[PDB]
């Protein structure tokens, strides 16, 4: 019945902390907290309306509660519990809505112990995950730079092809003029010059072709780089939220060993 | 390529108009008129010469490692210096304008990458831009030219002042009865000796008086008539200007001579003043001609939103690229949201899960707004999340955001295609509404596909006419108040503002107009899901009093995305931010250009023209965009505003190219030892090193270029025995060059500059502009706390420059240079005793009274921003006797700070007594902190947004609001003055 055993009362937590127990969550759900001015008499209710966090300012005014100032609320509690009860548009039809969703606030060297395995979990794959994404960016810098090296060979590889082009146009008269006033040899120097445009040219889109492959299969790397880093970061999180529990619950009765646990 | 140095001789195959191809042996150095002569004197033993015509008519191609097919108009280049893909030239006719061409690749070489990719670009967006803006660059350029020369230096050597004439009291209190002493130099003879004339004149004067009476004193003998002096005086006042000995920096405005940075520093510092008398036409000289010709880019039915009677829906199709592991996470997602800068306009809608193998929705989407109360910078927030569980646990896999209207104020419509990006490092939260609107360029990335409603016609935002009828139509639907708005206004940026206070405020907000800087308040509480609130809100921002700069700047950060918000915002800086200030937030005003909805706004175009007519910040404007252009989020945007810039910045380009070419040999020098070669020890590492330097094309590159960190600085020959490779952190390189200024000797003759490539900078140039910040505060009201905010740029993806101090140590180096005390234990005492050897007699007590105030500066700024891991190596001191930090890699304590004070502090504090802490000395230095602490909490609010403004920028230490939060602790902001010292104090004496 008394405000400090209240389910949704969580003392001086910071507004950063009911960011995050609010994010993502349904349309009422709320807390109250000791205002940030943590000064005597004052609290702040917070709930989720539309995505967003709507701060409401509890007064205190001789004993009594309330938004406004006709402070009808004998205590916080019932306070909380009449708008759990009716909607908030009876105080502000803006806020049509009610405290639907209380967030509830529960969900010696053996916990020192296991706090010190969670953590030693945790931080290693964190390395793990540290590890990845170097790699991962690594990765990255070879593929985009082995993409414009390709681009580089295509434009190579067009300027060649119009080469040939060009000798096959402008070489056509004067081969056919040669070869009925029986000149062989300069047609001979035609098609050597000719022949060595066109090995140049194979050697070049071989080379293209060689990165083509090495491209591709650095390109499926780092797919599957994602793949297994996305498969880290949500086990990443879990671990996190076990370790943080530990050490909050350890800091009720082992202060001095978190100081040299780790 | 993949080639680091072309070998001596090298065989290019040229290829011919004809069919023939010809193997040209050549010189690595040689020029392309060589090469082409050479090449037309081969081509006589192949076939078909008859067809070639002389070599006049043609000019070479060829592709560069860039992939761009460049016309190689200027032949005077050289061989290895074309960035060759493969060794072959195609011979073909030019065609096009040639000036435009060879600018068009110098400017690429700056700006990073070939102007010509911005050619192939489909958004209409894009070519608006780089047309449209070419007027800032006119108007810039014109205007600098108006009143030539003199309108030209102003340009190229802008005076560097305080933002004010006035001195601090403290300030003038140094002065001679309010004068100051200098001496003036002339260079009298060939050999170049010089004569000094010592002035002592009023603090105030401009220098054209400075100019009197330097021939005042020279003429003292000459018996001339009072008219015949004046003319003496006129003739010299309009004849020289005045120069920073060893510097190129010159007085040529008539500010006070006081409020010159150079000589405020003088009076400051106690320094003599040494100024060089020069021609003013031999200054002209030096500042060759530059145009501004037009680019050859810059040529060649509707209904209205608030008429669409239906609700918000948008259609999620399908995705294709993504990563996940079928036999890992159980199904994927679709997360959505419409947000107004970081606010959600209404509740996230998510699509069905789906398996990973088949990313298939085919979901419209509801959300719960009435499309007409769409703001206008209204957009949308999307994400694909991964789902698995035994608690249910969610996380992104890529994100993207989409501007619900573009730039012609038309609303999106049918089917879109977004490629989305990968989730920042350290990012848990399901969308990413900070990031920037666009698609990922990248190949084979996720590809989310989309549909948006088409409801017959092109839909078109309100005209403002139409807006300010609504408004009209919607408004016909005090002691105790005024101290309310008065409480509200002082409040912080980041303060907690009630919903009582929201409506409170919006209910007053015709009576806020008496309170200008209370418009950020109002403004966030205002209900921007509402068209009707939206538009009475436009009117009040159309008639609002201007008000300061650093409250302005507020109004340009993710909070406020609304154009005329932005506008209003942008229009206090043209009128109130000085070129000073201007040049003192300008990386905060470059970075909230990330939040900005388009490329054409008026933000850009307020700097832009700024950086045109001001090369000094048109320096920092540049190095600022290109150390961000390997980022692929703002490559195009900062890519386009670097092209035009470069465009019409002048023959400044000539020096930026320099400059740029010096970093990259710098880079790709430091890499091959950070990255390559890293089996060898450090000796092995140096012999090596000196072998890179000798080459003449390292040499030719490296000497002669203007320092990015100060432009003013000229970095002339290396002096290759002083430089080093430093055995630290991740093996910077220690440079110095000759500083070749005719006076050089007055003012520094070594200039020594660290560069360093493997971490992040831009931590350090935030917290050095910072540490700048709160020392000019501190001086203002008092106190000679002398911080040591020495010079850092971040000049590429974790690379840049770092002034180093002369004649400094690390505390570490100190105790090394003493003795041992206790078992194994340095002697604390060592620091003191250093200080004593080195500051002998009466200059004892002003070292020691230097070390506790600098300490005390660096004491507070560390504890503030949260500076964590201060030990004795990133902890300096100088012969001087001032203590300064350095390398600070984090701030906001991100570590997943106490107040720091080591016992040889406070033996030095104390002047080697035994009972430190209860000294007089020590109880004064108490005194400094707590003054200089509160100092800074009652300037919270722009070191706040100096921050804020920050958040895009991708640095990890504060990537959210929430991590701004540790610096609303540190100087705690929720309590009161009395409650922050108490903090403060226990804060100290925890530590003690």
């Amino acid at each position: 019945m008394s405000l400090q055993d209240a389910e949704w009362y969580w003392g001086d937590i910071s507004r950063e902390e009911v960011n995050e127990k609010l994010r993502d969550t349904a349309d009422g759900t709320f807390l109250v907290r000791d205002a940030s001015t943590k000064m005597h008499g004052d609290y702040t209710l917070t709930l989720r309306k539309g995505g967003n966090n709507k701060l409401i300012k509890i007064f205190h005014r001789d004993g009594k509660y309330g938004f406004s100032d006709p402070l009808t609320f004998s205590s916080v509690v019932e306070l909380i519990n009449h708008y759990r009860n009716e909607s908030l548009a009876q105080y502000n039809p803006k806020l049509d809505v009610k405290l639907l969703y209380p967030v509830s606030k529960y969900q010696i060297e053996a916990v020192g112990k296991k706090l010190h395995e969670y953590n030693t979990q945790f931080q290693e794959k964190s390395r793990e995950y540290d590890r990845l994404y170097e790699e991962y960016t690594r990765t990255s810098q070879e593929i985009q730079m082995k993409r414009t090296a390709i681009e580089a060979f295509n434009e190579t590889i067009k300027i060649f092809e119009e080469q040939c082009q060009t000798q096959e146009r402008y070489s056509k008269e004067y081969i056919e003029k040669f070869k009925r006033e029986g000149n062989e040899k300069e047609i001979q120097r035609i098609m050597h010059n000719y022949d060595k445009l066109k090995s140049r040219i194979s050697e070049i889109i071989d080379s293209r072709r060689r990165l083509e492959e090495d491209l591709k299969k650095q390109a499926a790397e780092y797919r599957e780089i994602d793949k297994r880093m996305n498969s880290i970061k949500p086990d990443l999180i879990q671990l996190r939220k076990t370790r943080d529990q530990y050490l909050m619950w350890l800091t009720q009765k082992g202060v001095r060993q978190k100081k040299l646990n780790e | 390529w993949g080639i680091h140095l072309m070998p001596p001789r090298i065989l290019v195959e040229c290829l011919l108009p004809n069919g023939m191809i010809v193997t040209l042996e050549c010189l690595r150095e040689a020029t392309l008129i060589t090469i082409k002569h050479e090449l037309f004197k081969e081509a006589r033993k192949y076939p078909l010469h008859q067809l070639l015509q002389d070599e006049s008519s043609y000019i070479f191609v060829s592709v560069t490692q860039e992939a761009e097919r460049e016309e190689f108009f200027d032949e005077t280049r050289r061989l290895c210096d074309l960035r060759l893909f493969q060794p072959f030239l195609k011979v073909i006719e030019p065609v096009g304008n040639r000036e435009e061409k060879i600018l068009n690749r110098e400017i690429g070489f700056a700006i990073g990458m070939p102007v010509c990719e911005f050619d192939m670009v489909k958004d209409p967006e894009v070519q608006d831009f780089r047309r449209n803006i070419l007027n800032v660059c006119k108007e810039a350029v014109d205007l600098r030219d108006l009143n030539s020369p003199h309108s030209r230096a102003m340009y190229v050597y802008p005076p560097n002042v305080e933002s004010s004439p006035e001195l601090p009291k403290h300030i003038y209190n140094k002065l001679d009865k309010g004068q100051i002493i200098v001496v003036i130099w002339v260079i009298v003879s060939p050999n170049n000796d010089k004569q000094k004339y010592t002035l002592k004149i009023n603090h105030d004067c401009v220098p054209e008086q400075v100019i009197a009476e330097a021939i005042r004193k020279k003429t003292r003998s000459m018996l001339l008539s009072s008219e015949q002096l004046k003319l003496c005086v006129l003739e010299y006042q309009g004849k020289y200007i005045l120069k920073v000995c060893g510097c190129d920096e010159y007085f040529l405005e008539k500010y006070p001579l006081s409020q010159y940075k150079y000589i405020r520093s003088c009076i400051m510092l106690g320094r003599m003043p040494n100024l060089m008398l020069m021609a003013k036409e031999s200054l002209y000289s030096q500042l060759p001609m530059d145009c501004f010709t037009m680019p050859s880019y810059s040529r060649r039915s509707t209904k209205s939103l608030w008429v669409i009677n239906s609700a918000l829906r948008i259609k999620i199709l399908c995705a294709t690229y993504v990563n996940v592991n079928i036999r890992d996470i159980d199904k994927i997602y679709v997360r959505t949201g419409i947000y107004h800068g970081g606010e959600p306009l209404c509740d996230n809608v998510n699509t069905q899960r789906v398996p990973c193998s088949n990313p298939r929705w085919n979901e419209w989407l509801n959300y719960d707004i009435y499309i007409p109360d769409l703001p206008r910078a209204a957009r949308l927030c999307l994400s694909i999340c991964s789902v698995k569980g035994r608690k249910e646990e969610h996380c992104p896999l890529a994100w993207g955001n989409i501007n619900l209207f573009d730039y012609t104020d038309t609303l999106v419509s049918g089917k879109m295609a977004l490629n989305l990006w990968p989730v920042p490092h350290g990012l848990e939260d399901l969308l990413n509404p900070i990031g920037v609107t666009g698609s990922n360029p990248n190949k084979e990335t996720p590809c989310l596909e989309l549909e948006f409603d088409w409801f017959s016609s092109v839909v078109k935002f309100p005209d403002m006419s139409v807006i300010e009828e609504h408004a009209n139509w919607s408004v016909s639907r005090r002691e105790n108040d005024k101290e309310q708005l008065k409480a509200i206004s002082t409040r912080d940026p980041l303060s907690e503002i009630t919903e009582q206070e929201k409506d409170f405020l919006w209910s007053h907000r015709h009576y806020c107009v008496t309170i200008p800087e209370i418009l950020p308040k109002l403004l966030l509480s205002v209900k921007w899901n509402s068209r009707d609130e939206v538009a009475q809100m436009y009117c009040l921002v159309k008639d609002w009093p201007p008000i300061k700069p650093e409250q302005a700047m507020e109004l340009l950060d993710c909070n406020y995305p609304d154009p005329m918000v932005r506008g209003f915002a942008v229009r206090c800086l043209e009128k109130y931010l000085t070129d000073d200030k201007l040049s003192q937030y300008l990386i905060q005003l470059v970075q909230v250009l990330k939040y900005e909805q388009y490329l054409d706004n008026l933000l850009v175009r307020f700097l832009l023209k700024k950086a045109l007519t001001n090369q000094r910040i048109g320096h920092f404007f540049f190095w600022h965009l290109k150390s961000e252009m390997h980022n692929k989020t703002v490559s195009q945007r900062f890519g386009l505003l670097l092209e035009s810039y470069c465009r019409a910045c002048g023959m400044y380009l000539k020096h930026l190219n320099r400059q740029v070419e010096a970093m990259e040999k710098l880079i790709n020098l430091t890499d091959i030892l950070k990255q390559e070669k890293k089996d060898e020890t450090q000796k092995v590492q140096m012999k090596f090193l000196v072998e890179q330097m000798r080459r003449p094309d390292f040499m030719d590159a490296l000497q002669g270029f203007l320092s990015p960190l100060n432009p003013a600085h000229q970095l002339g020959n290396l002096r290759l025995e002083e430089c080093r490779i430093m055995s630290s952190a991740k093996r910077p390189l220690w440079l110095n060059w000759e500083n070749p200024d005719i006076m050089s000797e007055l003012l520094f003759q070594n200039n020594e500059i660290i560069f360093k490539n493997g971490d992040d900078l831009r931590q350090d140039m935030l917290t050095l502009q910072i540490i700048r910040i709160m020392e000019n505060i501190w001086q203002n009201q008092g106190l000679d706390l002398r911080m040591l905010p020495y010079g850092c740029l971040s000049i590429g993806d974790c690379v840049g420059l770092i002034e180093v101090v002369r004649n400094s140590h690390t505390i570490m180096q100190i105790q090394c240079k003493g003795g041992l005390k206790g078992a194994l234990q340095f002697n604390s005492h060592t620091l003191h005793q250093w200080l004593k050897d080195k500051n002998k007699g009466e200059i004892y007590d002003a070292a020691i009274d230097l070390f506790t105030r600098s300490c005390a500066g660096y004491c507070v700024a560390t504890f503030i921003l949260g500076i964590g891991d201060r030990h004795n190596s990133n902890i300096m001191v100088k012969d001087d006797g001032q203590l300064f930090h350095i390398d600070f890699g984090h701030f906001l304590d991100h570590k997943k700070v106490p107040f720091v004070l080591t016992q040889d502090f406070l033996i030095v504090i104390s002047k080697g007594a035994q009972e430190c802490t209860k000294t007089r000395e020590f109880e004064r230095f108490q005194e400094m902190c707590y003054k200089a602490y509160l100092a800074i909490r009652q300037h919270a609010n722009l070191f706040i947004n100096l921050f804020s403004m920050m958040l895009g920028s991708g640095m990890p230490e504060l990537q959210s609001f929430d991590d701004i939060a540790y610096i609303r602790k540190t100087l705690a902001l929720d309590k009161t003055e009395q409650e922050a010292l108490e903090y403060f104090m226990k804060q100290m004496n925890d530590a003690r």
